[PDB]
């Protein structure tokens, strides 16, 4: 056990053991300076747990999707990525790549929500 | 209200005389009843108060006595400034009023 | 020193503003209350109205809507306006000072008022 | 390739929060308020950039720290009666020839409880805190510019450690590298809830009671070749400043209405002294070599480093300032930098005592610091300074200071505030069905 | 895309594919007044959440539920609902109705937690 | 057919909720706590019920904006040193026959920087802020009633445009129809994230730098029917009024206590001329000529429409009270309304300055509103009025005011706040499996 | 067996919480700090475990009155003015009220700086300190300044609900013999507390909730002397107060805007105030609580009722308001007794303008008279006792501190914290 | 229908058919003490949803697990559980194994996580 961001040194396959580790640490005038931090944690999880939501990822630390990865994001194949790269270099090569592919996961999932709507009704 | 009944409404007596006037309520006032006497021409004066009290000034002589309906007034030792009428008022219920008044003269 | 003055008005017309004012000298409006007691020629007195050390207008019932006194504090004067004066109103008037002395009966106080000092008179005649 | 959503992983990007309190008689720093203290976890592989001089931890606690001291002087005496004319002579009674002039004995017309009755009363004023108007008639010096709420004689001045916690969804990165200028990469990154017990000792030109270098002594500026910066110097052993005021003071309450009261010098018991402090002669000559011999690696090894003392300006930053006893002391400090280097004893540094104190730079809120009964001495560590430098080959470095940022950014120099960014996607071959 | 609110006037075939734009939107004198607005948001946010998690729709914009319709809430066939309908209308007719179906939802899946908990029982 | 849950459906209803500001030296309503601003999606085929008559956006704006009003008169200097008796002679130094025995030349003793000293000084008073206590002596209007704040000297009582924008779950419906008469189906909405910028613009009689119709004149009553209830009027153009205060009052700083200035009218440089405001004739007339226009349409073809002035009551209500420079004027417009209509000329308003001023009809709270350096000039726009009815072929009106929300009914008549209700249940072919 | 997780299961445990007022002219425990009202749900088969002496919402409640007493003086009138020296005599220069007044004549401040203002007014002997007609001062003149009570908050007090948030459920104890420890056989969970009224009283308990059946003893340790022991009556005993005096208000402006509200003068009834408790109703009362007060002593004990020993006449006297004016009630005819195995009982009860109501020092507060008659029908619904340290037992009245009048209300409630998440074994096993 | 907590002294066998009931009441000067009442409600609900979505029960009530009971938390059989305990009585009893089943039900589902998230690789 490393504790909480004992992986960030780690590599991305190494540092995915332990996402529990941070997941439960995201939660949890004067009074106000206090009550005022406690709410921004609050709106800012949800804010995460509803996208998780919105791609079909709820109550889940890691979800598959129907995302292909488009080269243009990353070229660099998958044992350099696992085993070479720690998730803070991850997140800044891909950081403008972000936004894009949280488009395409919430329009995966829309898809698939009307598509098993629809195939339920046969 | 309250009616206020003074008789004998004319007595007379000499120089020296002693003379009882009376002022009869129609209800019980208490002994709220005050006296005052109006010589001929003149303005009404305060003789008495609460019925017993005698104002600052007036000679000892004055008197009032009791404290229910049938009020009265004593003057002892008559002399020509006496020779006025005398009013009773009441004071208990806020529709005043006065007596109808005791000329006093002599004989 | 103490004295209450008040002067002649003249004879006025009837069905008109009865307008009285007593002078308050050697002692103040204040703490004590302000009547005023009429005699008509020939008979006894006749209580009008007060106002109370409180600044309440006690007014005879015989006398109905026409009555309004008031308290002039800064130049010691206590003003009457009788309105629509008729010859049965032809008194003299005058301006007293009800007093306020405390008489304690077995287990009562009460404010015993007694019109400590009265005015001059004001021979009022209308024709 | 399937994109892949993972939550929760180790990613943060710098931010700023606001950090909450943690404190393991009341204190002017209210840490009964702030909630009980508990940890440290070790990052490898990670180097992170930690910049001190751009640490919004620092404002945060100047912010803090002012905010905590005008709030216990919310319910304290305002000291409105006090504006008066005071017929003041001088204390010339067993005094010395340093003291002649400082001490002031002021008579005045003071309020009582009762509004109708008037009160003769007299105090002992310092002749900083009384300005002249033109025995002779003088009048504070707070006066003409605001009340002074008198500090409650029961609320402490004493600092005591605090720590600034930092909410959920946010991390404290803290640089354990021995050898870090304040900026850069730093190769030894730890995580940790909060920081150490960081006392908010407030001073002036010498860094008291604050923590020392590990290895060598630190000077750490933002940029050196620029002379309108401060210079943060870390000492790596203590120098111990041994405070006194020698007199005996009587503290007299003064009735100045219902409740309200005034605590006034009454008279000296005894001697009249001057107060000062003492630095080792050894230790401080000793402490400078070592300052120096690290400030030669910015200016080159044969220039030539003067220390001179404080230029001009307010008795705050000419002098060093502190607070401890509940008396506010203002030291001259010129025979501490007075050398020129080329490449039992003790240094007695003579102070003086205010109490009508305007402490954060603040002009309009004043304080009246009663006075303290008895003898106050005090025994800190000089943990470091602030130099300033003036714009040949020799150098000049005065004491600096007054920008009260400086004196907590010594503390916060190894710690970082980010915010954890935990959902991340990465390629996998994975499929969902 | 039409934006927040966009598809309100809308048929209900056509607004039930914008269902994510009003859906992030729900969650994200000026002091404790702006910061009471922020709570009551993630409050009837959590409690519109915490609906769907008992009927079992929980990470979901479109539940296909258990709950037959009822023909006395709604005798309308599905071409003029779908198609000549809108939401706000749609509300209008059931704002009665809706609190006996919450029930039904209710219920029915709490009938569905024990029988597949029997069957993993096997 | 199976139940089947929508989370997220384009549904509404109408709701109350706390919209917090936003806005794009100090202000009175402050827009350093409101939060930035950044917008709008038109609502095809949705017809909203609006009412502005019963929106609770007004009814919390004047909240806010009297919040936001004594919340910043709290810092700042307690007048209770100046009531005291004034011996107050008139200006007759160069004045106008206007402006005569308008101005008191008022002596009194104050405190001074020293508890126990006193201050002879002299200022200007306005007649309206003075009363005669029996050179006469006088007192100020407000000294048996409450003690009044001096209005800061720093903080501004420009209208700086506001958004109020709904939180998180509430959307606001903003209707866009050009003849929306306030109430009634709205049938062309658009939803935007909040509203436009709405300058707080405090006056009476006269809707003063509000928002223009697009088409024409607005007549907007809560029962035209109804006498009691005032008329809204909105403009399509605007009537600029020029306002003056020929005066060139000096302003003397009296220091009346430790840290608290009093701001007292010197001397006028030059001669005492009256305030006033100016009304272009041609203008004035073409607009009220467009607003009997639409006036006729709830009354008829054939009734005579009547404009007189003011029935009585307050100066604030019965005249035009405003405030801009700092100083409040009180104008006379009963030449704006003297005229009756049957089937480079300027009209000139004498104004009339104050400087204890109550605006939100409290009693018990005022404000000295010191006097301003210079000469003040004034441009505003006239965009509406709020006319009263009185209770025949003639209907006469007369000017209204007094209550402030309806100032701010004609700015928030279109909006409408809405609570999202996103979960919603109908039926589908769908069966769970 | 399988670990199987189940969510909302009914447990709870015990916790310690800021509960929100409820209440169904402004109060000072006013309607504008609290929440409109609304329920009860019993609980079968449940056992919990109360302690009313270590409630925490005893101690909450004792908080938050404190705190709507205080929030509702502020904005009223400061008399600072009002320590000036007062020249103070006699109002009977001879058993009545008027022997308990001295009129007092001092130099106020005027609405205009400059000018003063020579006014007098009828002062309480309790409240006028001597100097050494003689000198005077108001007696919390050195310790503090009194704000006015103010005149248009009233002290009468309305029923407070202190309701629960969410997460956490309020037990309410419905057994009828439950002293105020122990399991509690009938357990109920309310949404939140019925109506307490925060009546504010010493040594007897007016008004509020009766008992059910018979008269409760309630003792944190009935063996110990130094604990308070609570009576609670299962019969209401009627007591009836009075000022029989006829009082003048008088108002005089200290300032712009702030007006002293002063006693001018004083005539009507002058028999001093009093309280009059019926003698056959407290008789029966006090041997009701005799009967339950041997099951904890003995049956051959004897038990002797007298009365409050010494200390502040807050603490001697059963202190209470009654319509704005505040009384302090002898009760030595109601605590003298021995108890061995139409007629009417009146209390003398002096009057106070100046409080210092919540045991404190240096925040009075004073009472403006009221004007006329003050006439009070309170129930006695309680007691607090304090029992001396032999085959005789001996209970003084007591009180003081505040917390035991509300402990009297919420003994039967109790905050409970729920804990929805629990797991079990079950057989199944997640596919 | 019993109400809030009304089956508090039902056995656990009849308890866990009303969690609806208790689970919804979760949610639903003297400002801050009601807001800061309401944060900690919502912090708490989210702290308990947090751990059943890092077990795999996001969205359930009865959420059936793959660890094994070790029968040194309980020796009791199902039969006296069940039918004879509260929920109460059986708090009560597991306290002190509290964190030591929710230890391994965390790492059984992290476990569970990749060996489904390996699965979809083939
Ligand atoms: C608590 O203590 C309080 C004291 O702190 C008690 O209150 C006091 O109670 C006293 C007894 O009731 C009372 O005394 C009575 O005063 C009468 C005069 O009234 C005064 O005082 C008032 C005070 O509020 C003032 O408001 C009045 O204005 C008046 O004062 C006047 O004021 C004038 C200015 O406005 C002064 O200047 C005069 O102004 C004139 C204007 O034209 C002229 O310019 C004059 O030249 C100028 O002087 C006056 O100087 C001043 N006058 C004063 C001071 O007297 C007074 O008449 C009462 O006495 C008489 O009557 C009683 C009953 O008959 C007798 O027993 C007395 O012997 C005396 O009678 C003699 O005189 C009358 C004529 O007046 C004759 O008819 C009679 O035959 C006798 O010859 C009496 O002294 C106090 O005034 C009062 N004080 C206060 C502060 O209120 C309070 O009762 C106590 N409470 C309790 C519960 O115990
Ligand atoms: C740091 O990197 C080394 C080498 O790759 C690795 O063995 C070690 O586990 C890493 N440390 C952490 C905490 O991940
Ligand atoms: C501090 O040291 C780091 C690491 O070498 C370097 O990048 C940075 O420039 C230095 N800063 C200064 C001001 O010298
Ligand atoms: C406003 O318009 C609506 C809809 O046309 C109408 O019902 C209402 O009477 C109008 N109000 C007035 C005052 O004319």
């Amino acid at each position: 056990f490393l504790g909480f961001l004992g992986a960030a040194g780690s590599t991305m396959g190494a540092a995915s053991m332990t996402l529990t580790v941070q997941a439960r640490n995201l939660l949890s005038v004067w009074g106000i300076k206090q009550l005022q931090a406690r709410v921004l944690a609050v709106e800012r999880y949800l804010r995460d747990q509803q996208l998780l939501g919105i791609w079909g990822c709820s109550g889940k630390l890691i979800c598959c999707t129907n995302v292909p990865w488009n080269s243009s994001w990353s070229n660099r194949n998958l044992s350099e990525i696992w085993d070479n790269m720690t998730w803070l270099q991850w997140d800044k090569e891909i950081s403008n790549y972000t936004q894009i592919i949280y488009g395409l996961l919430e329009e995966s999932q829309n898809q698939q929500e009307k598509n098993e709507q629809d195939l339920l009704a046969l | 209200a309250i009616q206020l009944t003074q008789a004998p409404l004319t007595v007379s007596a000499s120089i020296g005389d002693t003379i009882t006037l009376t002022c009869r309520a129609s209800q019980d006032i208490s002994i709220w009843l005050s006296w005052y006497r109006q010589m001929p021409g003149k303005a009404p004066e305060l003789l008495i108060y609460a019925a017993s009290t005698l104002r600052g000034g007036v000679p000892s002589r004055f008197s009032g006595a009791r404290s229910g309906t049938d009020f009265s007034l004593k003057i002892k030792n008559l002399q020509p400034e006496d020779f006025a009428t005398y009013y009773c008022f009441q004071s208990d219920s806020y529709p005043r009023a006065f007596g109808q008044g005791t000329k006093v003269e002599i004989t | 020193q103490a004295r209450l003055q008040q002067w002649e008005g003249r004879p006025l017309k009837p069905a008109e503003t009865l307008s009285l004012t007593c002078g308050v000298h050697g002692v103040g409006l204040g703490g004590s209350g302000w009547g005023w007691i009429r005699q008509p020629p020939g008979q006894g007195l006749q209580w009008i109205g007060e106002i109370d050390h409180d600044g309440s207008h006690k007014h005879n019932p015989a006398l109905r809507s026409r009555l309004s006194m008031s308290l002039d504090t800064s130049r010691n004067q206590v003003s009457l306006r009788l309105t629509s004066v008729t010859a049965a109103d032809t008194a003299i008037y005058y301006c007293v000072r009800v007093y306020r002395e405390k008489f304690l009966i077995g287990e009562f106080l009460t404010d015993y008022r007694f019109m400590d000092m009265w005015g001059t008179g004001t021979t009022v005649i209308v024709s | 390739l399937w994109v892949t959503v993972y939550y929760g992983v180790p990613v943060w990007k710098d931010a700023e929060t606001t950090l909450f309190c943690a404190s393991d008689k009341h204190n002017v720093w209210a840490t009964h308020a702030c909630v009980p203290t508990d940890q440290e976890i070790h990052l490898e592989n990670v180097t992170e950039e930690f910049n001190m001089w751009k640490n919004n931890m620092v404002e945060q606690m100047h912010t803090d720290i002012i905010s905590l001291w005008d709030q216990s002087l919310k319910p304290c005496v305002k000291l409105t009666p006090l504006c008066v004319t005071l017929q003041c002579t001088n204390v010339t009674n067993n005094i010395t020839d340093d003291m002649r002039g400082e001490l002031k004995n002021c008579s005045f017309n003071m309020t009582t409880e009762l509004r109708d009755k008037k009160q003769k009363v007299y105090s002992l004023f310092y002749r900083l805190d009384v300005v002249q108007i033109n025995n002779k008639e003088y009048r504070l010096i707070n006066c003409n510019t605001s009340a002074c709420t008198q500090a409650c004689p029961k609320v402490s001045f004493e600092p005591i450690p605090i720590h600034y916690c930092a909410p959920a969804g946010f991390a404290i990165l803290k640089c354990k590298d021995k050898k870090f200028n304040g900026t850069g990469p730093c190769p030894s990154v730890s995580t940790v809830q909060c920081t150490h017990g960081i006392k908010p000792v407030v001073s002036t030109q010498l860094l008291l009671n604050g923590s020392l270098a590990e290895e060598e002594v630190m000077i750490r500026s933002e940029n050196i070749t620029n002379n309108a910066k401060n210079i943060l110097v870390q000492f790596n052993t203590p120098v111990q400043i041994n405070c006194t005021r020698p007199n005996n003071n009587t503290r007299k309450s003064i009735r100045i209405g219902p409740g309200q009261a005034f605590y006034a010098t009454g008279d000296i018991i005894g001697d009249i002294r001057q107060a000062h402090c003492n630095v080792s002669k050894a230790t401080w000559n000793e402490t400078l070599g070592k300052v120096v011999k690290q400030l030669r690696k910015h200016f080159g090894n044969n220039t030539i480093i003067r220390f001179a003392n404080s230029s001009g300006g307010d008795l705050e930053v000419t002098t060093h300032s502190f607070n401890c006893g509940g008396e506010f002391f203002y030291c001259n400090t010129s025979g501490l930098f007075n050398s020129t280097w080329i490449s039992n004893d003790s240094i007695t540094l003579p102070c003086r005592i205010k109490q009508i104190i305007n402490m954060w730079q603040r002009i309009g809120q004043c304080m009246y610091a009663p006075p303290i009964q008895g003898v106050i001495r005090c025994v800190s560590n000089i943990t470091g300074l602030i130099l300033t430098r003036d714009g040949s080959t020799t150098e000049t470095f005065r004491p600096g200071g007054g920008d009260m940022r400086d004196n907590w950014r010594s503390e916060l120099y190894k710690y970082k505030v980010v915010k954890i960014e935990p959902l991340g996607v990465a390629p996998t071959r994975c499929k969902r069905r």
